[PDB]
């Protein structure tokens, strides 16, 4: 029943004291049901009767699951000091390594097996109400479920009690996840077997019930997502809600569901569902459903009846990652040992950054993978990646950024990433020289865009409703357009300054975006920059009409 | 007994999450922890410590072990309050680790709760290992200051032998500094060494701050006056009698970059007394105790990278280049972390602080690599940048060796 541990001592938050809420009132049926439960508790030592010398006290209520007892720490929480709960970190079916077999032990109700610091206990403190009368008075002398520092205390202290054992048998994995505890070994069945009765006499030891035959977990595991088989482990079927009415809630819904399963299943589309959010009114606003709609909704719905299983992790062979790029700005990855064999997979995205390239991005693909393999396998893989090392190296060695990769190998997979475009590192030659410049008035937004070549050619364009931003980056357009294979260019505009530096090839800007295509077209683009305001001839004459 | 040591006024202890280790770093650290434990300088704490700073291990530039590093900068700032100008001048100066002698001293205990640290479980399987200090940690300033008393001691007796030679402390780090030649150099330094045991190569000189060189040339093209001119207007941020309006008149027209403008006898002494303007560093730029020193990295390409250390914009206390060291090849993040290394290093024995950082890199591509590379017993403060062109172009104007430093 209740372990002979040492308690931890725990502490109220800085500034604050005990709770002290009312008691919500009870029929004179749950009062009942309450004083069972509560004089059972007593006996088995994990409450105490208490003096009315404590001024606190948490609601307790009764609620039919027969019968059963609830209290509400809300406050005591809320009031409570905090603890180190960086156990948030939730392990990847893909790095557990395979086992003969696995047992899994219960310890939930040993909640109530762990002492409460003695000196916290009064916090604790309840009330029975009566049918108004006296009231009967109780405390915990055990950690009481819900309260705040229940998971880490109780974690804490099994992680003590295993300590003995685990030392002893090292060949014998444990994992520990809130009531249950997970022992795997490579142990011929047996002896497995011999080990945990070993195991759970220990336990026994320390007062830890020992779960009835009754409840004893088998395999496969459902945990959390997934179906651990003993050789390898499957993602529970995701099903989509089929109606006849669809409301955008309901979409959302959807769509989100759809997103996450974008994962694990990379042909999965969610265009033509969330096209139906435009304009939308009301959460419960129905919405029909678009044919291209009905088409994806139907889709998706096939696809995910594909069962996606992984495999386990086999720290004598080596991780490799490989990488597509499935369209702009979107990756795709898959983590193995041996072919076909998937460790996991994955897919990235990302939102027209104000301006990149795809081999930056491929880079943040390699990294993002990267972190999380050291945080499921302990190192970084091999990496399979669809560009040249002709290409790599050209990008990186001129890059303004600190940038990298680790060890990794050309994979001849289409689409290869490429640069689109390079400029010009000095004048073309026989190239016509044009001198755009754009002015706008900032205030009522009418502007100037415009140029003048070596070769006497000119164009200005007048345009409202503009910035001055624009009228300069819509100059350049303009050069772009009008001029041949080969162009040099020159402009004061900052910005630009960023495009030669940068050299993106995917804007925010849809202006950027067409002067971009307008670069990727050209064989050779020589830009160049220069102070606005300036002497500086050709950036003169064309600057002071477009002005 | 122990020195009573508090956080600052309204300060918490850190809660610094840790990072991700890889398996090699978690076992070596797991090994170095289970032999501090049994020693008792660490103890194993409970989870009623909400308190954490993040650990990592290092083979130091000399080593086939590892070594464990704590992030104290959190700590650090949190901590409460407690240099021989000659060592920037003495043609050589010696770093020497004593922070392995703050083990021997007891850490407050109303403190040790703020040095809790984790060393973390590959996918996160098991729970990490909480600890906490008993003993002064390193990378903690308050160790050396504590230790501070006993350090002027076991150091007295040297320092009398010896007053020529500068002793200066910083952090885990004593730097010697003398004028004797090497191999007079390195005999003294063993004498010292040897007297430490006994209780349980930089040059200053080199580090002149080189100017910056305009191209000369034989002919110029408009393109050529263009680029130079844009570089100048720039300089005139820090050098205001920088000109142009000569340079920007040979312009006026709309003509090809490529045609070659012949200079006037008038855009050729603009031209030239720019030239001697920047022949030597902006006056009256002295360096205050009581404001930030800053350090700012521009990546220039090809192996090279170029610093400039000030507190404000433009008033550079000093300036300079580095390019890779072989084997750095492929790697910008090694580059980078050795460069910050050895700019850290000079601001400390000039200045005798670490600078705040500027760096040319993507965070997480940072974070997550940096380590690896690290080697010293600090880490200075840094944050992440975006380049602007023209500060870049400019510093890579600065001047070089005709030949450069020769060896037979
Ligand atoms: C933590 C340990 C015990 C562990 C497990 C259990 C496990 C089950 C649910 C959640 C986390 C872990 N498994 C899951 O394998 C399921 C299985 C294996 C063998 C026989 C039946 C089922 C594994 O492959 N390797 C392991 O090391």
């Amino acid at each position: 029943p209740i372990s002979p541990i040492e308690t931890v001592p725990v502490k109220l938050k800085p500034g604050m004291d005990g709770p002290k809420v009312k008691q919500w009132p009870l029929t004179e049926e749950k009062i009942k049901a309450l004083v069972e439960i509560c004089t059972e508790m007593e006996k088995e030592g994990k409450i105490s009767k208490i003096g009315p010398e404590n001024p606190y006290n948490t609601p307790v209520f009764a609620i039919k699951k027969k019968w059963r007892k609830l209290v509400d720490f809300r406050e005591l929480n809320k009031r409570t000091q905090d603890f180190w709960e960086v156990q948030l970190g939730i392990p990847h079916p893909a790095g557990l390594k395979k086992k003969k077999s696995v047992t899994v032990l219960d310890v939930g109700d040993a909640y109530f097996s762990v002492p409460l610091d003695e000196d916290f206990r009064k916090y604790t403190a309840f009330t029975i109400p009566s049918i108004e009368t006296p009231g009967i008075r109780y405390q915990y002398n055990v950690l009481p479920q819900g309260w705040k520092g229940s998971p880490a205390i109780f974690q804490s202290s099994m992680t003590k009690i295993l300590e003995p054992f685990r030392k002893q048998n090292p060949d014998i994995v444990i994992c520990q996840y809130m009531d249950d505890l997970y022992v795997g070994s490579d142990l011929e069945i047996g002896q497995h077997r011999t080990k945990i009765e070993e195991l759970r006499q220990h336990l026994l030891r320390w007062g830890l019930t020992t779960p009835d035959k009754k409840h004893q977990k088998e395999p496969p595991f459902l945990w959390m997502g997934y179906e651990l088989h003993p050789d390898k482990w499957t993602v529970q079927p995701i099903v989509l809600p089929e109606k006849d009415s669809w409301t955008v809630n309901d979409i959302q819904k959807l769509v989100g569901k759809l997103n996450w399963a974008s994962q694990i299943y990379p042909g999965i589309k969610v265009r033509q569902l969330c096209k139906l959010l435009r304009g939308t009114k009301a959460l419960t606003e129905v919405i029909p459903l678009t044919e291209e709609a009905e088409l994806e909704l139907a889709e998706n719905r096939e696809i995910l009846k594909e069962p996606v299983h992984g495999v386990y992790y086999d720290p004598s062979k080596d991780l490799i990652a490989e990488i597509q790029k499935q369209g702009q700005g979107q990756w795709t990855y898959q983590i193995y040992q041996e072919p076909f064999k998937n460790l996991k997979t994955g897919k990235y995205a990302r939102m027209r950054g104000a301006h990149t390239n795809d081999v930056k991005q491929l880079t943040e693909a390699v990294q993002k993978i990267t972190t999380e393999s050291i945080v499921i396998w302990g190192k970084t893989p091999k990496f399979k990646l669809p560009i040249q090392k002709e290409t790599w190296e050209t990008w990186w060695t001129e890059y303004w950024q600190a940038t990298w990769i680790p060890e990794w190998e050309f994979v001849n997979t289409p689409p290869l990433v490429k640069l689109w475009y390079q400029l010009e590192k000095e004048p073309i030659v026989g190239a016509e020289t044009f001198y755009v410049d754009g002015a706008a008035n900032r205030e009522t937004k009418l502007g100037k865009a415009g140029y003048v070549t070596n070769r006497g050619r000119q164009k200005v364009v007048t345009l409202t409703d503009t910035t001055n931003q624009k009228t300069e980056l819509q100059a350049i357009y303009l050069a772009l357009q009008d001029s041949g294979l080969e162009v040099n260019i020159v402009t004061d505009s900052q910005y630009a300054l960023g495009i030669i530096q940068a050299q993106p090839d995917q804007s925010e800007s849809e202006l950027v975006n067409q002067i971009i295509e307008q670069l990727i077209k050209k064989e050779k683009v020589y830009l160049a920059w220069v102070p606005a305001h300036k002497g500086i001839g050709g950036n003169e004459q064309v600057d002071k009409l477009v002005s | 007994e122990t020195v009573p040591v508090k956080l600052k006024p309204g300060m918490d202890g850190p809660k610094v999450k840790q990072w991700p280790l890889t398996e090699e770093k978690i076992k070596a650290l797991v090994e170095i922890c289970t032999e501090m434990e049994k020693e008792g300088k660490i103890s194993k704490i409970g989870p009623e410590n909400p308190y954490n700073t993040p650990v990592f291990a290092i083979k130091k530039k000399d080593s086939t072990k590892w070594r464990k590093l704590v992030d104290f900068r959190e700590l650090n700032k949190r901590t409460q309050d407690f240099h021989p100008a000659g060592l920037k001048k003495k043609k050589s100066v010696t770093v020497l680790d004593v922070g392995d002698a703050y083990f021997s001293v007891p850490l407050d205990e109303d403190f040790r709760k703020y040095t809790a640290f984790t060393i973390p479980s590959i996918n996160n399987e098991t729970p990490g290992i909480r600890y906490q200090y008993n003993v002064l940690p390193q990378g903690w300033k308050g160790s050396p200051a504590i230790f501070q008393s006993s350090m002027t001691k076991i150091l007295e007796p040297f320092r009398k032998q010896n007053p020529d030679i500068v002793i200066c402390q910083y952090m885990d780090d004593l730097y010697v500094g003398s004028d004797l030649e090497i191999g007079q150099h390195r005999t003294k330094i063993e004498e010292l060494r040897q007297h430490l045991l006994r209780w349980g190569e930089l040059h200053p000189d080199k580090w002149t701050v080189q100017p910056i060189v305009l191209p000369e040339k034989d002919s110029w093209t408009v393109n050529d006056i263009q680029k130079l001119v844009g570089k100048l207007n720039w300089a005139s941020q820090i050098y205001p009698g920088i000109k142009v309006r000569q340079l920007c008149k040979l312009l006026r027209g709309t003509k090809a970059l490529t045609e070659v403008i012949p200079l006037t006898e008038e855009a050729e002494l603009e031209l030239a007394e720019n030239r001697e303007i920047l022949k030597e560093p902006v006056h009256g730029v002295y360096y205050d105790p009581s404001k930030d020193l800053i350090a700012e990295i521009q990546k220039q390409g090809q192996g090279q990278w170029t610093y400039q250390i000030y507190q404000e914009p433009f008033k550079n206390l000093k300036t300079g280049k580095y390019a890779r060291m072989r084997g750095a090849h492929t790697n910008d993040v090694k580059q980078l972390t050795e460069a910050v290394q050895k700019i850290t290093t000079e601001s400390i024995v000039i200045w005798g602080k670490t600078p705040k950082f500027k760096l040319p890199i993507q965070k997480e591509t940072w974070e997550t690599w940096w380590t690896e590379y690290w080697q010293a017993t600090w880490i200075p403060e840094w944050e992440f940048v975006n380049t602007p062109p023209l500060v870049k172009l400019w510093y890579q104007l600065e001047k070089e060796p005709i030949v450069g430093a020769e060896t037979f």
